[PDB]
């Protein structure tokens, strides 16, 4: 019955939040990041989960931990750490295989066209 | 996007 905290005992650390896109998106990620921005726009980074290290373009995804610096010119977030390493937990909680396959398999992100003309 | 890495290359 070996459970633990993982599983069991309440608050493991004690109060502290293990952060949270809905809450930490866009704000907090623009701020990581700074004024310099790819194609794509910060709060996309802030959907998959990625948390810059207090400088522009290099940053690490949640539970993945997936270090991604010198972005593409036509990519996404999602697109980036999913395709690299499809096996970011944090994602499966964000939309679930869903959006895992949106991506491995056809063309994720990016509207704005809504049916693509 | 470009692995980061680093460490030792
Ligand atoms: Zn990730």
């Amino acid at each position: 019955m070996s459970d633990a905290v993982s599983s069991d005992r309440n608050f493991p650390n004690s109060t502290n939040l293990p952060r949270n896109p809905s809450m930490a998106d866009y704000e907090a990620r623009i701020f990581t990041f700074g004024t310099w921005i790819y194609s794509v726009n910060k709060e996309q980074l802030a959907r998959a989960g990625f948390y810059a290290l207090g400088e522009g373009d290099k940053v690490k995804c949640f539970h993945c931990g997936g270090g991604l610096t010198d972005w593409k010119p036509s990519e996404d977030p999602w697109e980036q750490h999913a395709k690299w390493y499809p096996g970011c937990k944090y994602l499966l909680e964000q939309k679930g295989q869903e959006y895992i396959n949106n991506i491995h398999l056809t063309h994720s992100l990016e509207e704005c066209l809504v049916r693509t003309t | 996007a470009v692995p980061i890495a680093q460490k030792s290359e």
